[PDB]
DNA sequence: CAAGACCAATTACACTCTGTGAGTATTAGATGAGCTAGTTTTT
């Protein structure tokens, strides 16, 4: 039908080229007026096809004297159909003489009329000049090319926004302009004689009411417009949404036995409906599409192999471009507007093909969400998605908040692709330094995984020249290349690492991997939250824990204290004392004032307790650090768990202090070392409800926050000045 | 909905009255020996037995065509989904409050407001070749011709089944009628069965005039109805409906409030309190809960006996278990609406726990 | 109401786009039954004299029917299309063809209409008033 | 601020009453009717407190002769305002004279000293009843008390789908009526005086101007609003989501100093904007209203603890959902309108407020998808996520499409609360029977898990009387109590049993749990995909893959083939030549004729000898089924996985043959024998292209569905019975 | 006693006359068992 659209020099347009267009093809974008603009200049030249006065669009910048809208058809179809010695109609004649006449009289019969009689494909190119002085100009110097073209290739645009619902113009012109019945053999005379034999007695009385009425109102003559439509309207048994599901099956149902191709457009197909009601649209579109559709072993009446219609779709809805995606797949595609930097309409494509079946089955609101987005986190991990979507967080960074965070693996980032449309959504992708890397205890040995082979190899500078600006990437190559050895020794029974450190490394894998849209961190999320600078916050929220998560499980709590009390040493038997009062519970009752007291000495020494023993257990103020870490699912610097660890057997002692730390010392806080346990949100919030308390202006509760949390702050504030510095392409 | 003759064929007589159907046989009445004519006070209760074509008939009638006929809003009785509770909601706006009620609603009911009630819902079409209608064949099975009441037409039995839901729907051009005569006047008015009561929230008289009975007379006077003056109740910012008390301090809009009277709930604080001082369930249930043993018992073919222990458990525990749905119907009722006490609330609930207490005492003493 | 209807004309604020009094007379003024005619026969007839082979405008009118979902078309509206097939036709002019047709069909009936006609000389000539009248 | 709101026989409401409202309700469903006909019913209500002549609203049905409004307004802010002494004003003393007047002066000394408590509720019921002759009256009849309401708790209505930019009537509206200054002092000719001075070539010369201009234009004098229009207008500096947004944020800073209490009801907040653009909006509102809340430690000037105004949203946009959910909390809420059996709206509050922080900062779009939905299948497992997401499957049954599937585990599922929402939207929670009972073989002794045992104490119908038919469920109750005895004997080293069938449990659990919404399953999700009655097409399916998914490694076949055949026996050796030859390849190149036979020969071979193996190894035919489930991550019947057993040291030989295929013959399946492998949606696929081959009709196809998976299929006619059940209702 | 107010839902011109609303005038395992039944309203 049609290939190509280019606009140059007018409305919001520069040099914008529009091509492979598939049957339905979904518009969206944060920038409306060029939607607006692409829509008016098409409606501008199908309006100058048909030889309408209109006011000509204007130009881009008035530095250029001409603007340029090109239309490119694929007259291959109906170039076979006129072709054919079967077809020797009139209309078959006048459009082979008018197309397909003059580009066969410069070309031999005898070798290039039997070379173009192949697969290829044949295009026609239509361009139309807007001058200084409201002028038009066409490329073909005679209007019936462009008439044919105009009521060959029609262009219909429907607006669900401003509709009405009793107005049906375009079905009716739609349905006068596909009929392929001769209305001129129908005698008039004879019709109303039929109506006056059977309508009463006294055959002539309906003829005479007719001529009466005719002679007083004497208009003029019905054209074959207006009298198809009354034949149509009189044949049928009676005459938002709705309609326009209606006007789309009819145009489907009715071009199947026309070579007419037509082009339409819908602007807002979801306006004041039901996300179910928009799925339910595109749901029957696609029935009604595969209910024509004559491939392979699929035949039999009612199929047909005619080429669909292009369809656009001007969405705001994820529901849409979802079922869309799902239900075509290979026969759609999705543009994204946008803009650039001095401003100026934008077209990119998005994929929206996925090679992986169980993908386009699953997908749903959130993966077509990222098609609506204008920065995408992708992390791996649950952990990552809490932390990164909490609301205190975002609350002082109000520029991460326009960017959405996906949860995604390898496979999903495979399929999703996000590299084919890096200008349109600018994303990072967030991983840790253990696809990368590898270790083992019993050997020492930094192997190198596949990832990190496959981005040496795209990294590698083969086949080209000199003359690079700046930055030793063939040293950085080769460093990483004879990184693997045998070096840096254990420390700490494989906890830590003799002289190697890792943040060196993670540094410049990030600083290399900038270009690849990826940042990897040192740690685990867990280490990046619990650091040796937050310990002092992570024992504040354990004490906030005690004071405010336990309570009395006897009914009557100074009895049952007195008693244990009596019974259980306060100072010796203190953690018997503790387990067997102190239980955990939705609950808060609130006790006698001398009840209060006690549970608050005894929470205060209990506190006291556990700060002395981590202090006097532990060398130094870095192995609680590790310890709380992999407490939490988190990883050591040797990239080891604690479930990798009893597999392997290495650091036992520390094991031990952590299995007695966990059934003796800290048992309430056992449900809540879990990745999927929430306490990434709780920390976070008790953390900057604290700063809050403490500093006054956000400006120093942002500073401490970065202290605090250098990895977190430091990756919020990189995608905040991505945001900042391609915000006004991205913002309508 | 319109019922023709081939509804009745397969729906409502799809095997009690075929026989007659198919071999030209009118459909006979209801014979005397068919009621029981049981009395409690100077009531008679009909009775219809339970293996007959009839019963069948007004179950099917009941299930399938009084089921869809439109009622009006002020009918909270003898529908799905009305209920007390609902005809009492409506007055809480009111300042002043008037009770009424008609007598002998269902013996006043002529038979022929009836037919032309259910008329429209029924086809004009004879039945049984041309010797009976379709409407006379669906009223033989509703209506039945009192011996005691003499050879005065077939009134309407008080115990039969069909007897509710045809009261209410022959009462629809009444409830009409005087719904639109309250609205004229700015009166909510709420009927069951056949108590009316109105609810005033302006500071007027009209509800303790003369004048509103007179207009309710000669309104009722249309189909025949009276109202016995023996329980006119007529009263300002408070009204007892047997021992539901609706109270409402009056104003310009004030919100009133729905509780129910100690002589209500007299009798199960009596047996929560027989329970609590251990008194033994021989007289406890023949004494507060009016359930008793008959002579005739184990049907005088057992031989066992010891039946009046495991009874007296049950009966209690049954009891106990439907007085607590009452009383949770009542909250529930509040959740529904806000308008009930917050004080009753409270001691509803911890009657409920109460009652609680003594089902699981009684389930662990069994 | 339908033995002594009001009509109301507005010169004024008139449109020419639009025929609504004209095809309200039509269908409320007449003296015929517009039922015995059924639409089968209707359809068969045009298909029978459009074109191609017989039946293929049948299908094409049946195929589109069953999916557009409409309702059947009242009386009036079946007899206000009957009326535009029948009929080869489509400020002063529209008010003088508007009245001759009301009294042409009020010459025949016993419904005798009241019209009132709001300022008919706006836009107008001295002469095209006198011309109207 | 208004508190309930009750219309009863009304346009589509016969007994409708709402309560709690909050900040930010919010109105979802698909009966736009319902919506539309409460928006009128406030609007006639709003239009008859200020005398209006409008028409009177349409009864629900003619059998009623009343049809009433109901509006409570709780005035404690205004009656605490207008009580205190310090508050002598001319309004004040006017709502304390017409308003809280009749209920005080007829009380005794008494009564009032209990409502200065601080803590009572004072509520004003006003009550509009349309009569059958289109007459209008009030409960209260005083037009001073109906005025005074109408000001005090006004009522805006905003549409942005017809919204025009030019007007700002809404605008200026709210700052004519929201002011505290008073503009009739005001001199006229001291103003006129003071610009004359400004531009002044002579002593008095733009008053002579000002004269004639009057003169010339003189019409009627300015009302009060349009002076304080155009005081406003001159005084400013300057004149479709921005303009909804800027008169929130005017109307929310205008009403904080003022005691008039709006109401705001916003039609199709999100017509005509992107997603982002939704929640920005929704961001900004929850700004605007954090901005000016002061609480406890909170305080400071600009900040205010007067209530918010109640703000009505018609949405169908999942964005503002989410975003009032995530944002405001405990300050909204959401309601439910759809419909009855024979035709009339409900209205339910839907849950919005969770305990959970975790739950509330990843919510997402399926969690606002959920809301907008008439039918969700909970499940646990993206296994369940991919059988029921399946295209190739929904499009047989065109009932189950209707119903969104939700991966959610018990945290979630309390979380969402579906049981308080049950009568807007059924759902159904697809569990396994391993969730209710456990299986050990070391002891061999059945076991109940804790939500078996909440179950059963949930159905203990105690505190109950007698009724008929409810009687077996005591016993089914004892029953699934005395089924925890040891005597269950299993066969085949504990993976079958030998008398007890799972079967028969299941069904009388399913029994018993259809009125707690509950399904739960015989065996696991690939129980009921790999059974008996798909070995052949199962097993076809893997012979798809030997003759689509692995492919000739050497560039060129004929020569390799020959060096094998010649290297390698055909017989004894094919198995090492059949991996020597076909690896793992997307492409699918074209050999020739001879090649291709040879391929061909050597995969049906190939498929020959593994059937024949198979069969040979496990004699039963059914231990098969059993290798196969457990090969993807399945269960026995004796509730153990792969893993479980090779942990608990069972079945050891079958453990050693699971090997064996997994390293020696089936290798080539090893990638799809894990969870998330997309195993499911190819299964799947390829038996519905296989069944619509061989069937043509598509009531066979569902046919053999049913009978090669029973469950999955019961399943879905059960939702799709449930869904067709209440179609009626949720249905706009 | 007797009573105003008694529900709602259930596109059309035949005629001889083709124009009129009459005038006429046409016209023709089958055999000991052995069992109760809620609250409240109407009533």
């Amino acid at each position: 039908t049609i290939e190509s659209i280019r606009v140059k020099n007018l409305l919001s347009f520069d040099d914008v080229i529009l091509r492979d267009f598939r049957d339905i093809n979904c518009i969206i974008g944060r920038n409306n007026v060029g939607k607006s603009n692409l829509l008016k200049v098409i409606r501008y030249f199908y309006a100058k096809l048909e030889n309408k006065k209109v006011i000509p669009l204007d130009f881009h910048t008035n530095y250029n004297a001409v603007g340029e809208i090109t239309f490119t058809f694929d007259t291959t179809r109906i170039k076979k159909i006129v072709t054919s010695r079967k077809n020797n109609g009139r209309f078959h004649k006048h459009i082979y003489n008018t197309l397909f006449k003059s580009s066969s009289v410069k070309l031999n019969f005898e070798e290039l009329i039997a070379r173009k009689n192949s697969t290829n494909k044949s295009f026609f190119s239509l361009t139309l000049t807007i001058c200084k002085d409201d002028s038009v100009m066409w490329s073909v110097d005679d209007p019936k090319v462009r008439s044919l073209l105009a009521t060959l290739y029609p262009f219909l645009y429907i607006e669900t926004r401003h509709i009405d619902l009793y107005d049906w113009n375009p079905i009716w012109k739609l349905i006068s302009n596909l009929n392929s019945f001769n209305f001129d053999d129908v005698d008039h005379d004879e019709l109303v004689n039929f109506l006056d034999e059977k309508i009463s007695s006294r055959k002539g009385d309906y003829k005479k009411y007719i001529d009466r009425v005719v002679s007083v109102i004497d208009t003029k003559p019905y054209t074959y417009k207006e009298k198809v439509i009354n034949y149509i309207k009189v044949a049928i048994k009676g005459d938002s949404n709705k309609f326009l599901e209606t006007l789309l099956h009819l145009l489907i149902t009715l071009t199947r036995t026309e070579f007419i191709s037509p082009i339409v457009y819908i602007d807002e197909p979801e306006v004041g409906l039901h996300p179910k009601l928009a799925e339910s649209f595109v749901s029957n579109l696609n029935k009604i599409y595969s209910k024509f559709k004559k491939t392979s072993e699929l035949s039999g009446p009612g199929r047909y192999k005619t080429p669909y219609p292009n369809i656009f779709y001007s969405t705001h809805s994820p529901s849409i471009l979802k079922q869309t995606i799902k239900l075509f797949g290979k026969d759609q595609q999705v543009l994204h507007f946008s803009k650039k930097k001095d401003g100026s309409t934008r077209v990119n494509k998005i994929n929206s093909t996925y090679s992986d079946e169980r993908f386009l089955n699953i997908f749903s609101d959130n993966e077509a969400r990222l098609f609506f987005s204008e920065y995408i986190v992708f992390v791996e991990g649950a952990t990552e998605l809490e932390l990164f979507r909490n609301l205190s967080l975002l609350n002082l960074y109000p520029a991460f908040s326009l960017a959405d965070i996906y949860d995604a693996n390898e496979v999903i980032l495979a399929n999703i692709n996000p590299g084919y449309s890096k200008a349109s959504i600018p994303f990072v992708i967030i991983k840790d330094i253990d696809t990368l890397i590898d270790y083992s205890i019993k050997t020492e040995k930094f192997s190198l995984r596949p990832l990190f082979e496959k981005m040496i190899k795209e990294l590698t500078k083969e086949f080209d020249y000199y003359d690079t600006g700046f930055g030793r990437v063939r040293k950085e190559i080769d460093l990483f290349s004879d990184i693997q050895s045998s070096t840096k020794k254990h420390m700490d029974s494989g906890l830590f690492f003799k002289r190697f450190s890792l943040h060196n490394l993670s540094s410049r894998i990030n600083k290399v991997s900038r270009k690849l849209n990826r940042y990897f961190m040192t740690t685990t999320i867990e280490g990046a939250l619990i650091n040796e600078q937050s310990l002092p916050y992570f024992f504040n929220w354990i004490g906030d824990v005690i004071l405010t998560q336990m309570t009395i499980n006897n009914p009557n709590p100074d009895k049952f204290i007195e008693a244990m009390r009596r019974r259980y040493n306060i100072k010796s038997q203190v953690v018997p004392l503790f387990k067997s009062v102190f239980c955990i519970g939705l609950n808060h009752p609130v006790y006698s004032s001398a009840v209060d007291k006690q549970a608050l000495r005894i929470k205060l020494s209990f506190l006291n307790y556990l700060k002395r023993k981590v202090y006097s257990d532990f060398n130094n103020e870095k192995e609680i650090v590790l310890a709380l870490r992999l407490a939490f699912g988190g990883k050591t610097e040797t990239q080891y768990t604690l479930d990798k660890l009893r597999k392997d057997g290495e650091a036992e002692l520390f094991r031990e202090k952590i299995k007695n730390y966990k059934n003796n010392e800290l048992f309430f806080l056992e449900p809540q070392m879990t990745k999927t346990s929430g306490w990434v949100t709780t920390f976070l919030n008790y953390t900057i409800e604290k700063i809050t308390s403490e500093e006054s202006d956000d400006d120093r509760i942002r500073q401490k926050l970065s202290f605090i949390f250098p990895e977190i702050i430091s990756i919020i504030e990189q995608a905040s000045s991505s945001i900042e510095a391609e915000e006004s392409s991205l913002t309508g | 909905i319109l019922v023709d003759k081939v509804f009745y064929e397969k729906i409502l007589s799809v095997e009690s009255f075929k026989e007659n159907i198919i071999t030209q046989s009118a459909i006979p009445k209801i014979s005397n020996k068919e009621v029981r004519l049981i009395s409690s006070g100077s009531k008679i209760f009909y009775a219809i037995n339970n293996t007959s074509p009839h019963s069948h008939v007004q179950l099917r009638l009941n299930r399938f065509f009084l089921s869809h006929i439109p009622l009006n809003s002020a009918a909270k009785a003898f529908v799905r989904g009305g209920s007390y509770l609902k005809y009492l909601e409506p007055h809480i706006y009111g300042s002043s409050y008037c009770r009424l009620d008609i007598s002998s609603f269902f013996n006043n009911i002529s038979f022929d407001d009836v037919k032309q009630s259910l008329s429209p819902y029924i086809k004009d079409e004879y039945l049984i070749g041309t010797e009976q209608k379709l409407i006379d064949a669906i009223l033989n099975s509703v209506g039945y011709e009192s011996p005691i009441r003499k050879d005065k037409g077939m009134i309407i039995p008080m115990g039969f089944r069909t007897s509710p839901a045809i009261s209410n729907i022959v009462f629809r051009k009444m409830d009409l009628l005087i719904q639109d005569f309250c609205a004229k006047k700015g009166v909510i008015y709420s009927r069951y069965a056949d108590d009316m009561l109105f609810s005033n929230p302006r500071e007027s008289k009209l509800l303790m005039s003369d004048y509103f009975i007179d207009e309710i007379s000669s309104l009722l006077s249309i189909m025949g109805f009276n109202i016995n003056q023996s329980k006119y109740i007529s009263r300002e910012k408070e009204i007892s409906i047997n021992g539901y008390v609706i109270e409402n301090k009056g104003g310009n809009g004030s919100i009133g409030t729905i509780r129910l009277s100690k002589s209500k709930l007299n009798t199960v604080l009596k047996v929560t309190h027989a329970l609590a001082q251990n008194i033994p369930y021989k007289n406890i249930c023949n004494k507060y809960i009016k359930v008793r043993l008959k002579e005739k018992n184990i049907k005088y073919e057992s031989k066992k006996d010891e039946f009046e222990k495991k009874y007296y458990r049950d009966q209690l525990i049954n009891y106990l278990g439907g007085y607590r749905s009452y009383l949770i119907s009542l909250v529930k009722f509040h959740s529904e609406y806000k308008c009930v006490n917050s004080d009753f609330i409270i001691q509803i609930n911890g009657i409920l726990n109460d009652i609680q207490n003594h089902i699981q005492k009684i389930k662990k003493n069994r």
